[PDB]
């Protein structure tokens, strides 16, 4: 009783059934290390200008 | 020190919107104008200097400073009329700029309250400066003159900009008040060896310092005469107002770091007044007494004294309207013969008998006749020298018996004998030649009645 697949049906993605649980570290892969802390507020102005020498403003 | 630098700086547009027979009587004019004005910093009336802004501010120190050089932008400008009359109008129109660009810097120079600003200022007047000496001198010698000036300046200003940037990358300012309140001992290491020479020597250099000085005799020769004039009168007092301002941080190291100085001052200072007895050239001789007057302002600055301050302060103003004298009246007889060879023109007496009368009171003020203020100050400097050590008076007192010799020996010379009566082109004294020898000396008696105006900071 053998029926022969056709052209195009083996190369298809298939899903099956599996009792067996998803790895969940398969890489093994480390801790990322935690980004910087950010900083936050609002803007105000640079604290009596630029202060760049002599320069008032 | 905006309504003084706002109008001179109108100065300018004045200068070039002007017609060409107004422009002179025009700026002359304002500059006196501006001159009154600056007399409004004399207004103080308790012992809190005079803090405009951040940026500006006035002490007994600065305000007599400022004050001379907005005097002396007149008088400057009297003084080069009849050398430029030849020259077509926009060539007097930029010689007026640049006397102008001058009195701008200075007057911000010594009213800078930072000390990279006081750099930044006292480094652009070098352009203008330049520029006058070989732009309207007379003699091919004028640009050797430029490139000895300029580089002999900008050799010992790059050390003091280091220095000046390393002081606030410690100190995180370059203020000056900040920095008289947070001063601390410095260690007496060879590393603040290195940086009390770094803050000193351009300083010294323009004073100049006896050794350094060989660019002084150079552009004065050279110079015209308002390059003459700003050269001996207010640009060679920015290295002792500098000096005065930055020794405050440099303390305790400036008690043996100023040996070397004080000798080379008070030895100098004769090497350079014996020199004027052998010297050909009027110019010259002049020159070399200013060397050895600032050699004074050198010592007393260098000893640090309530006394020494005060009496630097009157010598730089004294010398400097009686130096500014000096050459107006050499330049008024080269005007005539065009030579600066002071035994050339004799007897000038029998000629020009009220300007000989200039001469010998710009003679007595140098040779510090009392009570003018030329003496006080050289009277104060000597008082506080023989405290550091009674030795000093033995060099005080041969410069004293020098400074006489060479200054009647220049009055005898040219002034005196027998009329030299081949020059037949001795035209009589003009009214603006005659009003610029009073408008010296007149202030000079002025200032000698009341002396309490240019004391300084420490009386
Ligand atoms: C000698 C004959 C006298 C001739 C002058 C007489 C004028 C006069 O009345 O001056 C007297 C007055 C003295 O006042 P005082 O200093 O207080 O005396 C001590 C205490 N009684 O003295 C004065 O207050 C006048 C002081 C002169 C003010 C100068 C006027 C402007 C100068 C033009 C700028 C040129 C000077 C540049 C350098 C100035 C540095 C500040």
């Amino acid at each position: 009783g053998w029926v022969r697949p056709d052209l195009g049906q083996l190369s298809k993605v298939t899903k099956v059934k599996t009792d067996r649980p998803l790895p969940e570290n398969p890489y093994h892969s480390r801790a990322r290390p935690e980004p910087n802390p950010v900083i936050e507020g609002d803007l105000k102005p640079a604290k009596h200008g630029t202060r760049f020498f002599f320069w008032t403003v | 020190m905006l309504k003084i630098i706002l109008p001179s700086l109108m100065l300018l547009p004045l200068t070039w919107l002007s017609s060409p027979k107004k422009t002179w009587t025009n700026v002359t004019s304002y500059s006196f104008l501006i001159s009154l004005t600056s007399l409004t910093l004399l207004w103080q009336t308790d012992e809190n200097y005079k803090n405009f802004s951040n940026m500006f501010s006035s002490d007994p120190l600065s305000t007599p400073l400022i004050i001379l050089t907005a005097w002396l932008l007149p008088l400057m400008l009297m003084a080069s009329q009849n050398h430029l009359k030849k020259d077509n109008n926009v060539l007097q129109k930029l010689y007026i700029s640049m006397l102008i660009s001058l009195q701008i810097l200075l007057i911000m120079t010594f009213s800078a309250t930072e000390l990279i600003m006081f750099y930044i200022l006292f480094e652009a007047t070098l352009i203008p400066t330049l520029i006058i000496i070989t732009r309207w001198g007379n003699q091919t010698e004028r640009l050797n003159a430029g490139i000895y000036f300029l580089f002999y300046t900008l050799i010992g200003s790059i050390p003091l900009l280091i220095a000046l940037i390393l002081i606030q990358n410690h100190v995180g300012t370059l203020n000056l008040m900040i920095l008289s309140f947070t001063t601390h001992t410095l260690d007496a290491s060879w590393s603040n060896n290195l940086l009390w020479l770094a803050c000193m020597m351009a300083f010294l250099i323009k004073m100049p310092l006896y050794g350094v000085h060989l660019w002084l005799p150079k552009a004065h020769v050279e110079a015209p005469i308002a390059g003459s004039m700003i050269l001996a009168a207010i640009l060679l007092k920015l290295g002792s107002y500098g000096m005065i301002r930055i020794s405050i941080i440099l303390d305790p190291l400036t008690k043996y770091m100023a040996y070397p100085f004080i000798l080379l001052s008070l030895w100098g200072m004769i090497m350079t007044s014996s020199i004027c007895l052998r010297q050909t050239d009027l110019k010259s001789l002049i020159a070399y007494s200013s060397v050895s007057h600032m050699a004074l302002v050198i010592a007393s600055i260098m000893i640090q004294t309530p006394w020494s301050f005060m009496g630097a302060t009157m010598l730089m103003i004294a010398h400097g309207l009686t130096s500014s004298l000096l050459f107006c009246l050499a330049n008024s007889n080269y005007e005539r013969i065009h030579s600066r060879t002071m035994i050339m023109a004799r007897g000038l007496q029998m000629v020009f008998p009220l300007m000989a009368t200039w001469w010998l009171m710009a003679s007595l003020a140098n040779l510090a006749l009392p009570p003018s203020i030329n003496l006080m100050g050289e009277l104060f400097i000597t008082m506080s020298l023989f405290s550091w050590s009674n030795f000093t008076i033995i060099l005080m007192g041969i410069n004293i018996i020098i400074t006489g010799m060479y200054s009647m020996y220049m009055i005898i010379t040219t002034q005196r004998g027998k009329l030299t009566n081949h020059m037949i082109n001795l035209q009589p004294s003009h009214t603006r030649e005659l009003t610029l020898m009073a408008l010296h000396m007149i202030p000079l008696i002025l200032l000698t009645t009341s002396p309490k105006l240019i004391t300084g900071l420490t009386m």
